[PDB]
């Protein structure tokens, strides 16, 4: 069809998915329409992927399906309703919510009804934690905090205990879980001070202070996500970045535990003598940039937080579009620093100096080859490259003018054009993405909450080492679901007899409305 | 007004039936001058009355530019409505006391164009209606000539060139992004052996190849990724004692390099020759491959020197 | 501290001007670069480098006839479902109604 | 299967040809017909009266939309059914409630919904009027932090059903009209609301912006209600109202910025303020700023007049309130000349002499400082002094005053600069004293308020302020994990051999890595660029640690330069975006709290200088307010009738009243001939 | 009580059921029961020409925003 | 800056620069044209104003009160 | 009378002024709606400026009077109508009326913007139409030859060179 007529095959499946989306079809034909709507707002999303071409009306037609499931969450008016609506299976569970998170149906999740009902299972067994004084609040979970190993052992003894059922509360297991991660960046905070040792040894044996405290919560963290990993599929474990950093912290923790039990049992003097390639040294700095993200988990902690958690939600959103512009900066820094490079480097010299490169006391040799002439082009968007680079120790003019040139023309770009071009598009897409913010930040902490639920991991991180009730369930849900489709038919309905709208076919409409009547009139009087 | 006909008010208010009616009754409006006519008339007229000079051509290119009187009596209202478009925006150049009124005419007329295009229905006519000239897409040569935006921004224009332009593998759209980014580096890599096998046999599948306007950028970006390499490849083996010594030598890749350039000169001589100079002096980009190729032939001729 | 920050100010204002026409834009010139590449003037690459033109007049005619009469009624139906009533629209339904009304009276 | 077949799974009982013939009859509206086909139904029975369409229509509800009175009288005369039909009699505005309401399953409106509930959410003067009329109650809601066992109850039965009742009793009790109708003072049951519904929000996160909508329409009919004022003496008997400006000094406490901004009382409060003038508005400014010298330089001599006899001319001259804000800002004026010159003019003494050429004078006025702010936090509320936050300056300036008093007077009594200990008490006094300077000349932002052109503009940074505050916590996270990574690999390159200063604040960068605490310092000043690339050199030839730390300083400086730097400008950009449309209205609402700071008597003297029949009065202001707000009432429900009907946009039913109205008349004329 | 009682603080005038008759028949725009009622309204009766709603809609105002010219000369008429 | 420049004092730059029947005619010219000036502000006016309007709520209560009162004639009269 | 009432009377004069700046009252009573708008909007200006509340409303006034005075002016159609409007006087007189009472929306008017590029560029036409590196190259030869053109007007006003100086554009 293609072949023969590809316009008219793009239009017939336009047109008959724009027939399948329309919400009075789908409340009234289809069997399941919670399902045929995330089912067909995904694949209307594919399609708008796919076929670029008449994307705006499918992702319109997208749009229309999550307002339709919007809508229909909202047509209800009673909790029995909302627990037979998002506990409902195909084959305390959520599956319809889990399925509906799947699908990406951020309004659906953000509606009121079901941040209610999510906001009573997430707080369970708790006489109005919400109803409390600020300061109250923040005692009671420092509180918490600190007790987390008597819960942990309470439920590792005792499952049946409150204390040992304390910790399957979610918002008390979210509290644990962060009192655990808290005290792991302790830990790592006096690792780098309470160290006083002679930090001279060859081969860096491992101490009783911080490490063997550190390893067990590591490995906690690769069981964790190996679990994650086998739990919930590959796709849903890339699909969140937060996921991909954990990933690279653990894998960045494991080489540096194999680089330091590599110098344990090999290469085991003055700490400057050392290669610049030696395992422990190697190890120092993977446990460094290790350090510096787990220390960045916190910000994924921070969605939970109803006044900062939109903020974070949208720097969120708007750092593709960062990275979106980085592309074209890598564009221009590759450009001129070959160009530069290309300028430059006839004139390398050593003279047997103490320091070379741009992170010396004198700058010299900066232009030198490509990786050193990339380092000072970024740098000097920040002006730690002095003006003195430019010139040579010899006494050629016009290449140093030309080099100073070039300089100055990259640092006109990449100062005065880039860097507010990427202000101006931060403003507008801060200014686009307001709006979305407060369902993208309940979205992400349903999302989070969500992760808690569940019965596995309830272990914190040191410890992380039929057919009758199916027709039931059924019954049940068609005689809700049949009674959600008949009041949300009637409120469009009224609806639609209630929009402010009055084209010139109605007043064309009583106009011959009338003048039949009057017709009528003349031939009868 | 009192230089305004029935005809030109009947073109104001756009209706179909009035204009129908009309025309049966062997109707012509004046015919406005040229963009800077300055004849005995237009200098008189200028002297006699400016204001009511000006509200006439306003009237008459708002009478014009309406899309009943286009559609009704033109042998091919597309190309009325592109030529119509250029020459509002040109005199909203010119005149520069109604430039919102004759802007607004022309935004008038490019989407009256975008919709009479939008109606198309069959593939088979859309065909017919962008090969028109008074796969060739000589329309469609024409609407980026005039610089009509929102009729190459159509869904069925886009999709056409769509299809156009992704040659025989019209599944590569089908096809994943993974797919189609490693089908774009295996292209990448194993050009100049497609270059060399349409130069020799174009007759076999691989011949046809780079005849897809698709894989033909995907050659030249490649072919472009190359010169950069080389370029590249120059500081790398920048080591034949030009560092120290005074007359410059050549080494293989400053031969492939002046290979290079002189076949970039070819194509700026066949882009400026078969299409013109003025639309190559429109591009930027073209602005920037005439100051490189400057340059660069400057580089060598005092490289010789 | 003045005329960096009013650039600023300009580029927001100017790339919210820009950002509505931005896809329209961007297509155009993509369409541009890809009829550009359409020709078979020189496909290779840097280092290689009359009756029937009335019948397609006739075809053309036929097409473009079709096209006007859709266009036509695309147009007549949009504007008559897009427009809003205004006041005289309600002053000739009070005609209307006074006239019904005056003939009754005249009749009777 | 190549294709989809459908069908109706939520098959409803449809509609035989007579029965749906009938409904169809009602529709149209025709009287004898309809009147025909019940008369076939009453003594055969072969259709049913109360019957059901499709979607939901019973007869009753498509005579009740098309909004005529003959078929409703027509069918409750053979008594078909009534089920909700009251209540959509009422949402559709029809004067059938009166037919509906004498007389003798799937419901669309929630059965939490009473009439008067739906009235008043309809916010519908005459159907309001008549449902009171008839005798009605709104239940009484429960208090915002209620915790009884009949609220816990119904939560735990049907939680849903319990917020969904509360948000409805809210948006009846928050309608106009019910106030206007039922309350005994329809301001101060404004403005109870309007703090009962933003506590309400407050408590309910979710629901939020329905509780924030209704805070804001009280306060809107707050502000229509004192906009239909047409006098001064009604002006000042609303203004004046008890239980001076009381109701003022209220509605400055309940927080409604729209009511104080408005612009009668704003011409009032102007009145109060320029009171015995010849007209400063109506000045020429270099006059007015002459005068506004001559007054300053005058504080003393009209202080001490009013210190020694109220009652002169002189004595009151002060009494008016400009001219005692006149008299603060001179005070505070001279209090910042003396620290002025007591950093200019003023050794090696170890005890440090207090400088009685200055000191002796400067504290006085820490006296009076002290004094006022410990008067204006006892008496005049608490938790409204720790709301403002230039109190809370005042408060820091005030204990750093008493520290640096305290630590001089402590030198003195028990104790060559370079010898000195570097906790030395007159050292840290020092420090003290500077940055309670700092504190006391940033004070003169506060004074910016009376201004008509910087008070805008400090009103606006005085609103992103905590925006401001929510940013820097996520950039003091993001300078944490970067200080602490880069205090984990350099801590062991610490090179403290022979060179005389250790940190960034030498000429030698040296060591801003190998602690914390440095870390932090040198990541902080890296914003500003006064922190070299020198300072990732360690003493030895390593090359892949130096290159691990510059990689990890050069990630930061771009977080924290390119990526948040510039997130912050484009928040801000929409923060002012949505502040600067009701800048106006919260600069006059800061200007109001200003001006009648200074209008009691609760403190006249400057700040330096300090230290030296009832029942039938109250039936009669109560007579003349009730009067007063009659005729408000009658005045604001006749301006909000008339608006209302100005602009409504023409929904469609009204079309489909007017095709059955024409239908109607045109079977009635059918049936006549 | 759990119950927030209900009543018109400001009770303002109150019409009598002729006075709503003849107010509602002047808002449907009617010739011959509002010439009644005034007609009826000349003699002695409960109804009162100068009748004003307590929505201060007199039968006067009430015309004026009917804008029926005939009935609007009818009541300046008497 | 063109109507500082269209004196006739200073067109020397700086270097080199160191009854009442014509009233009537003007007065009656001005008033006439301003007349005919007024006219059509007027008629454009009554024609903008006439168009994009919304018609509201107080339109519909006409246009139906109309319909109201010629019912109630017909009734009358038939 | 502010001493009994000041509400009444700030109302009532709020009443006048609204009353005053109807364009219908304006285009009915007035003797020169023109001069009657142009010294209502500098009266509702400095009325707006004094009362520093109604602000507002006195602003919106004015607003609506400089609307009213540009669209007056759009309603002509003759250049003739234009000289007896702009040049009367009681020489562009009222356009300095317009521009000392700051009308910029009258100032701005495409047909006051008409006659002033047509003042401006006197009996020079085509200045716009020809190329740009070609008017460049006449303005940069114009005030190439500046000392020539200015000695003459100082000895032979009535030269043609003197009388070059005439054209404002030269001037410039
Ligand atoms: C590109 N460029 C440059 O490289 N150098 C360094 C050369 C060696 O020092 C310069 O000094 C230099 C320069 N452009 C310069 O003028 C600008 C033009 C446009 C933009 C701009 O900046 C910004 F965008 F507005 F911010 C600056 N100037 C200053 C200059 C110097 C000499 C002369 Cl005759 C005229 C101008
Ligand atoms: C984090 N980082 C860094 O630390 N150094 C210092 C290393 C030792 O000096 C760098 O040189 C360095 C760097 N990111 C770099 O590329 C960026 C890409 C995208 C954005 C960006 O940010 C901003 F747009 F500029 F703001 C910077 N480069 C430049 C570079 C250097 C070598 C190579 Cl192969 C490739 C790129
Ligand atoms: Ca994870
Ligand atoms: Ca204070
Ligand atoms: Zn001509
Ligand atoms: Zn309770």
């Amino acid at each position: 069809s293609s072949d023969v007529d590809s316009l008219r095959h793009s239009r017939s499946r336009l047109n008959i998915y724009k027939a399948l989306a329309s919400p009075s079809l789908i409340a009234l034909s289809s069997e399941d329409p919670f399902l045929t709507a995330f089912q067909l707002s995904w694949e209307l999303q594919e399609l708008s992927k796919v076929e670029n071409e008449f994307k705006s009306e499918y992702e319109e037609l997208s749009r229309q399906c999550k307002q339709f499931a919007k809508d229909l969450l909202d047509q209800t008016r009673s909790s029995r309703e909302l627990e037979i609506i998002l506990n409902y299976r195909d084959d305390n569970d959520l599956a319809r919510l889990k399925l509906a998170i799947k699908y990406r149906q951020k309004e659906f999740v953000a509606q009121p009804n079901c941040q209610q009902l999510l906001a009573s299972r997430w707080y369970d067994e708790f006489p109005g934690w919400r109803r409390r004084h600020w300061a109250v609040k923040m005692v009671t979970c420092f509180i918490i905090g600190l007790l987390f190993p008597v819960f942990s052992v309470c439920y590792l003894i005792a499952p049946k205990s409150p204390l040992g059922l304390f910790i399957r509360k979610p918002f008390i297991k979210f509290i644990c879980h962060t009192a655990s991660y808290l005290t792991f960046l302790f830990l790592l905070l006096l690792a780098s001070q309470h160290i006083d040792r002679s930090d001279l040894n060859r081969q860096g044996p491992p101490p009783t202070i911080v490490e063997w405290m550190i390893l067990p919560w590591v490995l906690g963290f690769i069981w964790g996500e190996i679990k994650q990993m086998w739990d919930g599929g590959l796709q849903d474990y890339i699909h969140d970045w937060w996921n991909l950093m954990d990933f690279v912290m653990n894998s960045l923790y494991l080489a540096t535990i194999s680089l330091k039990i590599v110098a344990f049992v090999k290469y085991s003097n003055p700490r400057e003598s050392w290669d610049m390639w030696h395992p422990t040294l190697v190890a120092e700095a993977l446990f460094a940039i290790a350090n510096i993200f787990s220390s960045l988990r916190l910000i994924s902690l921070f969605t939970a937080n109803s006044h900062l958690g939109p903020l974070q939600i949208s720097l969120g959103r708007m750092l593709l579009d960062i990275l979106k512009f980085l592309f074209i900066y890598c564009l221009v820094l590759l450009a001129f620093a070959n160009g530069l490079n290309q300028l430059y480097f006839y004139y390398e010299e050593t003279k047997g100096l103490t320091c070379k490169g741009i992170r010396c006391e004198k700058q010299n040799n900066a232009f030198s080859t490509l990786f050193e002439t990339l380092q000072s082009l970024f740098w000097s968007i920040f002006g730690l490259i002095n003006l003195y680079v430019t010139n040579v120790k010899a006494q050629h003019e016009f290449t140093e003018f030309v080099g100073a040139t070039m300089f100055g023309t990259y640092n006109v770009i990449s100062l005065v054009v880039l860097l507010n071009m990427l202000i101006a598009m931060m403003n507008n897409s801060y200014q686009l993405i307001a709006d979305h913010a407060d369902i993208e930040w309940k979205f992400a902490r349903t999302k989070l909450w969500m992760s808690y639920f569940e019965e596995g991991g309830t272990l914190p991180t040191p410890f992380n080492v039929r057919a009758a009730d199916n027709l039931r369930r059924h019954h049940q849900y068609q005689e809700v679901m049949r009674n959600l489709v008949k009041r949300y038919v009637a409120a469009m309905i009224r609806d639609a007899k209630t929009e402010e709208g009055l084209t010139e076919e109605n007043f064309k409409e009583l106009k011959q409305d009338i003048s039949s009547f009057r017709f009528e009139v003349l031939g009868l009087l | 007004t009192m230089d305004v006909a029935p005809v030109i008010l009947a073109a104001h208010r756009n209706n179909y039936e009035i204009l129908t009616m009309l025309l049966k009754q062997d109707v012509s409006l004046p015919k406005p001058h040229a963009v800077g006519c300055e004849c005995t008339l237009c200098s008189a007229k200028n002297k006699k009355d400016s204001l009511r000079h000006s509200r006439f051509r306003l009237d008459i290119y708002r009478c014009l530019a309406s899309p009943a009187l286009i559609m009704l009596t033109e042998e091919d209202p597309i190309l009325r409505a592109f030529e119509l478009s250029a020459d509002l925006k040109e005199l909203s150049l010119v005149e520069v006391e109604f430039r919102n009124d004759y802007e607004e005419l022309a935004r008038q007329c490019k989407m009256f164009a975008k919709d009479l295009l939008a109606q198309a229905r069959n593939s088979r006519e859309l065909e017919v209606i962008l090969n028109h000239t008074s796969m060739n897409l000589s329309r469609l040569k024409l609407a980026i000539k005039y610089n009509q935006k929102e009729f190459v921004s159509q869904s069925n224009c886009q999709q056409f060139l769509n299809t156009v332009w992704f040659g025989q593998m019209s599944g590569y759209r089908r096809k994943p992004t993974c797919k189609k980014i490693m089908t774009v580096l295996t292209v990448g890599i194993f050009w100049p052996v497609l270059s060399l096998c349409y130069l020799i046999a174009p007759k076999s599948q691989f011949g046809r190849i780079i005849h897809t306007p698709f894989m033909k950028f995907i050659i030249h970006g490649a072919s472009y990724f190359t010169f950069l390499l080389l370029l590249n490849l120059y500081s790398l083996v920048y080591n034949e004692d030009k560092k120290n010594t005074m007359g410059p030598a050549l080494e293989r890749i400053d031969y492939l390099l002046i290979l290079w350039i002189i076949g970039m000169i070819w194509s700026d001589i066949k882009r400026l020759w078969y299409e013109g100079l003025e639309d190559f002096l429109e591009e930027s980009r073209n602005q920037l491959s005439f100051v490189m190729n400057s340059l660069y032939l400057a580089t060598f001729a005092l490289k010789v020197v | 501290i003045v005329l960096t920050k009013l650039l600023v100010a300009m580029l927001h204002k100017s790339f919210q001007l820009i950002a509505n026409h931005e896809d329209k834009e961007w297509k155009f010139a993509r369409a541009k670069l890809w009829l550009s590449y359409f020709d078979d003037k020189c496909t290779l690459p840097p280092p290689f480098n009359r009756n029937l033109k009335q019948k397609r007049d006739e075809n053309y005619q036929k097409v473009m006839c079709c096209l006007v009469h859709r266009y036509l009624t695309s147009m007549r139906q949009k504007m008559q479902s897009t427009d809003q009533a205004t006041v005289e629209n309600l002053n000739e339904l009070r005609q209307d109604l006074s006239k019904f009304r005056n003939e009754i009276r005249d009749l009777l | 299967r190549d294709r989809i077949p459908l069908r109706i799974v939520r098959a409803e009982s449809e509609l035989s040809p007579s029965e749906k013939a009938y409904l169809n009859a009602v529709e149209k509206g025709d009287y004898a017909s309809v009147k025909k086909s019940l008369e076939e139904a009453e003594i055969y029975f072969k259709i049913n009266i109360n019957c059901i369409d499709p979607l939901g229509r019973t007869a009753l509800l498509i005579a009740i939309e098309n909004e005529n009175l003959e078929l409703i009288e027509l069918l409750l005369s053979f008594n078909v059914y009534v089920g909700d039909a009251l209540l959509h009699a009422i949402r559709k505005e029809v004067v059938g409630a009166v037919e509906l309401l004498l007389n003798h399953q799937f419901s669309e409106f929630t059965p939490d919904i009473t009439p008067i509930i739906l009235a008043a959410h309809t916010n519908n003067y005459e159907i309001i009027k008549l449902l009171v009329q008839k005798g009605v109650s709104v239940p009484r809601p429960h208090e915002v932090r209620c915790n009884c066992v009949e609220c816990v109850s119904s939560s735990d039965v049907d939680s849903l059903r319990h917020s969904r009742s509360r948000l409805n009793i809210y948006k009846a009790l928050a309608s106009p009209s019910l106030i206007a109708l039922s309350s005994e003072d329809p301001f101060l049951t404004a403005f109870q609301l309007s703090w009962e519904l933003q506590e309400l929000s407050k408590v309910e996160n979710e629901f939020k912006s329905e509780y924030e909508e209704l805070s804001r329409q009280c306060k809107q009919f707050a502000k229509d209600l004192l906009d239909q004022t047409r006098s001064s003496r009604e002006l000042e008997i609303i203004l004046n109202y008890r239980d001076d400006l009381a109701r003022l000094k209220l509605a400055i406490k309940y927080r409604q910025k729209e009511f104080v901004a408005q612009p009668n009382c704003q011409q009032l409060l102007a009145s109060r303020w320029y009171d015995e003038f010849p007209g400063w508005r109506r000045r020429h400014w270099a006059v007015k700023m002459v005068t506004c010298f001559i007054i300053g330089l005058l504080f003393p001599v009209f202080s001490v007049c009013y210190l020694i006899a109220p009652k002169s001319p002189l004595g009151l001259f002060i009494r008016k309130p400009f001219i005692k804000f006149i008299c603060h800002t001179a005070s505070y004026l001279t209090f910042l000349f003396l620290l002025l010159l007591a950093s200019q003019h003023i050794d090696l003494n170890r005890q440090g002499p207090p400088p009685t050429i200055v000191e002796w004078m400067i504290l006085p006025w820490v006296l009076g400082f002290i004094w006022g702010e410990i008067k204006q936090m006892w008496d005049g509320g608490l938790q409204d002094y720790i709301h403002d936050w230039w109190n809370l300056m005042d408060f820091v300036m005030n204990s750093l005053y008493l520290a640096t008093i305290s630590l001089k007077i402590v030198a003195f009594v028990k104790y060559p600069r370079e010898s000195w200990d570097m906790w030395h008490p007159t050292l840290v006094a020092e420090a003290l004293f500077a940055i309670a300077n700092i504190f006391s000349s940033l004070r003169l932002i506060s004074l910016f308020t009376a201004n008509s052109h910087l008070g805008p503009l400090q009103i606006s940074l005085g609103r992103m302020l905590l925006d401001i505050l929510k940013f820097l916590f996520i950039y003091c996270l993001v300078l944490l994990a970067f200080a602490n990574g880069l205090n984990q690999l350099y801590f062991y390159y610490e090179e403290t051999k022979g060179l005389t200063c250790k940190g960034i604040r030498c000429e030698k960068q040296n060591n801003a890595f190998s602690t914390l605490f440095e870390t932090l310092q040198s990541l902080f000043w890296s914003i500003f660029g006064l922190i070299n690339l020198y300072v990732t050199n360690v003493k030895a030839q390593h090359e892949f640690t130096e290159f691990v730390g510059a990689t990890m300083f050069g990630t930061y400086n771009v977080i924290s330069l390119v990526v948040l730097l510039n997130m912050l400008i484009a928040m801000m950009n929409n923060s002012y975006q949505l502040i600067a449309d009701h800048a106006d209205i919260e600069w006059k609402f800061a200007r109001t709290k200003l001006w009648m700071s200074y209008f009691e008597e609760g403190g006249t003297l400057p700040t330096p200088f300090n230290v030296i029949r009832r029942a039938a009065d109250n039936l009669r202001r109560h007579h003349q307010y009730q009067e007063v707000m009659r005729n408000l009432v009658k005045r604001y429900v006749a301006a909000m009738i008339r608006d209302a009907k100005t602009e409504e946009g023409l929904t469609e039913e009204n079309f489909k009243e007017l095709k059955q109205d024409i239908s109607s008349f045109r079977f009635e004329v059918l049936g006549l001939l």
